[PDB]
């Protein structure tokens, strides 16, 4: 399969396909089809079928993205006409959120981690055969079990060299922060395969959805997702993880962008006084951003003053900002309308093209 | 003329023995039979570079800010400051036994009253409250509502349940009834991981990351309708930065426009709500002291009313108490930061 | 004569739509537009062995106990049982949105009242409460306290804060004012890991290990002072086993003797307290159904007053509801388990 | 050189708590860590600089009679020789060092900085062999390792674990994930390679609340509640199939009481009869694992109201897998001369004092 190529089209780093009902079973051991029939997919909830914050309005989906049967993002043809053709996307990164039907929770977050790995492998054989290979404008970010690094490595070693795989997919929430040594075997296998890592928006993880209690209302819930990415950025950087894997690239998918810029700026300011606690950190904390930390744009930050968007993105790092549609979720972003009318064209072109090509290794 | 109020300084408790004059016979006796374990917290680890300035006045053990004498000599030495709001962070909130928690909090406020507020009328102070029991927390506010030398309620940045949950409304009710602002200060009860993704392994990573929890606390307070149930409420974010506020305001605002029918008692934008009800101390300035950047964050905030001056004595930050003047070209903005904005909180005059 | 009460049988909510006739239009509209996510808990996965014995009548989807006629058919077929106490475990307590939790619990109780209690006068029921908001919980018990068909308050075995926390006192106060025992039933709000050492990887492990949480709850309720402040409290442990109680009781008691001044209000031994105020249902029997073992565990509890009969209909357990007879040679004891111990709870006469 | 431990007339004590005198560890610590601890202390899962979340009550929960002239109880090697090793004829007393300083419960392995923690463990193992075991080989060490960083734990088992001074590996009751999780398997593996059983001692911390439904308020709750961690760990170690993977692994639960295990296992078996289909990889009935894999020490002895029940419940657990301990010098110390109820059978008491501990440690 040919290496991806981006010329006059664009990069979309966050697309959510769902398998049709029963679509993963060709790739499932009989033990796990049986387990799911009798047990479902237990996770860090007390709930049989839904996550602990179920989606508020119509499943958080675009009203116009529902195929003639099934869930949105479950129609292969609808995804190529309505998203890939419609916007000339020449690199679309699939981020399979769920096996669909039974559950929308991420496959890697099943409490049974052998089942988790089963579901991740099934998602990976599926998306590669059912979308990537029939339409290689699509490439897969492969979901793996970050909470069992053994199994994550096995799966990166199995698929990770595939030309239809562009990234490794974990979640924004985890049992321990992402710079912890627990996850280093995964970073090592990723690096070994020359694969960047994408962490997407998620519930679960094992701890509450904020560092100080579970949220009540939907604004708290949905705004609250940025907090997890703020904690993971600081962990990943301040752990020295990027001293250990100096070629590792990490992208934060759907955690917004602008908040990272005063996070980093607070990280450096504090570090100026307290760096002695961390005498082996080889660089100033913000010096890791350009080589290691990227962010998807959706949902676009909407400052009260439109000119603050460009400013804040530059303060994060203007090279490390990558367009994403989040097709087909409700707060979907369109490449023509997402950026404010005063937005510098040069920033905008490279958010659409050059920045994703770099992060994903397209040259 | 509104006074130059230093809105965040610290008294540091020498040991739990300093509470024995202010404890009942039962608690005093028990504290001594327990070999008086200290609840000195780890928010500012005593030998780390943030604990105190090299040149702070110190005691016989080399610790700063364990007597009003030492603190007063330093904070007021140069005549600039009119009043200092004392915050004692001694960790009575991490006392799981609820009745010891109540007893030691009340004892701590006595120690602040009798050994700080009585030694210098330029000192004001927050009320330490036992937030493991919001009704007993409400009653500690009530207990000090008549000593207007106590000018605000101390709450930790990380709590057990979010502060906007009904469980905590006695705290907000009692503060509005007392006319007292509520301050969140950096620190926590540590009854869950301090992030939604687990335990930060360094103090550095913990200190920086606690901004995220304030986002959580602010949304909880606003989403649950604290500002409509207790519409005179004023919140002070003490020692938690502020440069993170505008990106948070913008997303809260965006998503409130989607989710207003889920929280229909919220008819004003969280932008406006935060601008009117939330204030923030300036130490640390987290880089807004850099050229032009104080003007920038004010613009991003959409208000020049929110920032109030503090030195965070005796903590050593990267930039100093008045290095904030290098972030702006406006003497009028510095007037609001140095005196006028805090008049909203304390109504103190020269 | 005191009646044969099956102290724990289950009503299963067919889907969230069954709630619509009992919710206001705001919540009824809001439910259909969410596409009606179901809060069906995972405590007895519907496709697993424990969900229902092969003899239980089922519905169009193969589920048992979704209608009163199917449950009543099965539970009373053989004439042994006089009353049955119906518990609905639908996961309203895992609704994070506190107003939706109040509304959905209100609609669930209404559903029990109209589609179960009104349909067979042999049925009684527990009150489901929004335990995320303990003063809404207190108000809910009060609302139903006038309907005497409702005979206890349901709380889950794993709660957000321990049930002896002062935050939770309103619930114990409302239940007492209503003359209602409180049951803890297996289940949880899952707002932390369900064990002190993290998340169990399987349902089997989770279900076995919830007994550890009931020890936490009993020690909290008693130590915190619930049984002195609300001295008419009755605690039923539903479907949590019971063989674990004696070793816990002995350790709580010996440690009470060590820590007297810590809890001065607890002046009776926790053994006597647990024997007076705690009752336990017999399904599952966890091996006490074996030769001599019922006599043995009653000897270890030190009271013949604690065990009350239940079938846990429609659930499947290793031994049957009447297999307990194999573990005793004493008809007196069986008369206590079958009728006279539950009279302390409900005063139901046949 | 030390002779292999020998138990004849004397008795096994599975839990002795020495503490280093102030500065006793410094000849074994890098200066880096010496300076780190001076500034930051030993940071763990509290917001407290010096004390754990539940500081002990009366007299520091230490024996009122075991204090030396200066120093904490257990820091005086001569006092431990006379007051414990001589006074009770202990021939194998297993050291469990749970503090670097002068405190009751502050485990090195639970420092959030896991390099500091591994260093603190390495120092404790050099100290205790040198200062206690080799000068009086009636003591042998249970070596604390970092269970939450497997790589460092294994390296320490490899470094010092074959020393004849060492008879077990030391962990805590409380962990970030249940002990049957795969995270810990690399430690079980290196321990089996060093022919070492594992001891898990009562602890706070671990990363979650001290119950699975909230933090406790009063000391009756805290101290009784320690039992609950051990119940949760037994279930995880059994049901995960850990002992299917490690057929020769032996673990002992230390200071978590014994009786309560028996009805627990009775509940586990009873439930498994119905629900065993969720765990089809398990090779044995869950109760069958006890006899070969799970041991338990006795302190603080259970005290039923009818003292015949103790022996009844110890047998129902496993009469062969209960091991004596004193917990010197804590306040609820058990005297072997008085701990056992009067109707207790001598066969059981004597194998508790000798043969069961001898078989768990391979003596
Ligand atoms: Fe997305
Ligand atoms: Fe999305
Ligand atoms: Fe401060
Ligand atoms: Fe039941
Ligand atoms: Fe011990
Ligand atoms: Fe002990
Ligand atoms: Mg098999």
């Amino acid at each position: 399969l040919p290496a991806p190529s981006v010329t006059t089209g664009i990069v979309d780093a966050d697309i959510h396909p769902v398998p049709q009902d029963g679509a993963l079973e060709p790739y499932l051991d009989d033990r796990w089809k049986k387990h799911i029939r009798e047990y479902g997919v237990r996770t860090t909830t007390g709930l049989q079928f839904i996550s602990e914050y179920p989606q508020m309005y119509g499943g958080a989906m675009r009203a116009d993205a529902w195929p003639e049967s099934g869930y949105p993002g479950s129609d292969r043809e609808l995804l190529r006409t309505q998203l890939l053709d419609k916007h000339n996307i020449q690199l679309g990164v699939l981020q399979c959120l769920a096996p669909g039907g039974q559950t929308l929770n991420p496959a890697g977050q099943a409490l049974n981690q052998e089942l988790a790995a089963a579901l991740c492998r099934a998602t990976n054989d599926w998306q590669l055969e059912h979308l990537v290979y029939p339409d290689p404008r699509m490439r897969a970010a492969i979901p793996v079990t970050f909470e069992t690094p053994d199994y994550a490595v096995a799966e990166i070693e199995r698929v990770g060299a595939d030309p239809g795989v562009v990234a490794v997919l974990g979640t924004s929430k985890t049992l321990e922060p992402l710079g912890s040594r627990k996850y280093w075997p995964i970073y090592e296998a990723s690096v070994a395969q020359n694969l960047p890592i994408q962490f997407h928006l998620s519930q679960g993880g094992g701890h509450a959805n904020t560092g100080t209690g579970w949220t009540s209302y939907h604004t708290e819930y949905h705004t609250g997702h940025v907090q997890s990415f703020q904690s993971q950025l600081l962990s990943l950087v301040l752990s020295g993880t990027f001293d250990r894997f100096p070629t590792l690239k990490v992208m934060f998918v759907e955690g917004n962008v602008a908040h990272f810029a005063p996070l980093i700026q607070r990280m450096d300011y504090t570090w100026e006084t307290l760096r002695g606690e961390l005498p082996d950190l080889q660089r100033k904390p913000s010096e890791y951003i350009r080589d290691h930390i990227w962010a998807s744009t959706q949902p676009i930050d909407e400052p009260e003053k439109p000119e603050h968007l460009a400013e804040l993105l530059e303060e994060f790092c203007g090279d490390n900002v990558v367009f994403a549609t989040d097709y087909p979720h409700f707060d979907f972003d369109d490449p023509e309308t997402a950026f404010p009318r005063s937005f510098p064209v040069d920033l905008r072109d490279k958010i659409l093209r050059g920045n994703g090509m770099r992060f994903f290794g397209v040259t | 003329v509104p006074a130059v109020v230093d809105c965040d300084v610290h008294a540091v408790l020498p040991s739990p023995h300093s509470l024995i004059p202010y404890l009942d016979e039962y608690w005093a006796d028990q504290l001594v039979a327990q070999l008086a374990p200290t609840y000195e917290p780890n928010y500012h680890p005593r030998g780390s570079a943030i604990a105190q300035h090299s040149d702070a006045s110190v005691d016989e053990n080399g610790r700063a800010a364990t007597t009003a004498e030492n603190l007063v000599k330093d904070v007021f030495a140069d005549g600039f400051t009119d009043f200092a709001v004392v915050n004692c962070l001694y960790g009575v909130q991490q006392i799981h036994q609820p009745r010891r928690e109540m007893a030691h909090a009340r004892a701590l406020n006595h120690w602040i009253a009798n050994e700080w507020l009585d030694k210098d009328d330029r000192l004001r102070a927050s009320i330490v409250v036992p937030q493991g029991s919001p009704r007993a927390a409400a009653e500690e506010i009530d207990f000090w509502s008549g000593d207007k030398r106590f000018v605000q309620v101390l709450l930790l940045g990380q709590s057990e349940l979010l502060y906007g949950r009904e469980i905590n409304w006695p705290i907000w009710e009692a503060a509005e009834a007392a006319g007292l602002p509520v301050t969140l200060h950096i620190g926590g009860v540590f009854r869950q991981a301090p992030t939604s993704v687990g335990w930060p392994a360094s103090h550095l990573e913990w200190y920086v990351g606690q901004q995220s929890n304030i986002e959580a606390q602010l949304n909880s307070i606003i989403s649950e309708g604290i500002l409509q149930k207790f519409p005179k409420t004023k919140i002070l974010l003490s020692e938690l930065g502020f440069n993170w506020l505008p990106p948070f305001m913008w997303k809260f605002d965006k998503l409130w426009k989607s989710y207003r029918p889920d929280i229909p008692w919220v008819q004003e934008s969280p932008l406006e709500l935060i601008r009117e009800h939330v204030r923030v101390t300036t130490s640390p300035s987290d880089g807004a002291e850099e050229a032009g950047r104080l003007d920038s964050i004010v613009d991003r905030l959409g208000s020049d009313r929110m920032l109030v001056y503090s030195s965070d004595y005796p903590h050593k930050h990267h930039s100093g108490p008045r290095d904030i003047e290098n972030g702006t070209h406006s003497p009028e903005l510095l007037d609001r930061i140095y005196r006028r904005n805090a008049f909203d909180l304390y109504n103190l005059v020269v």
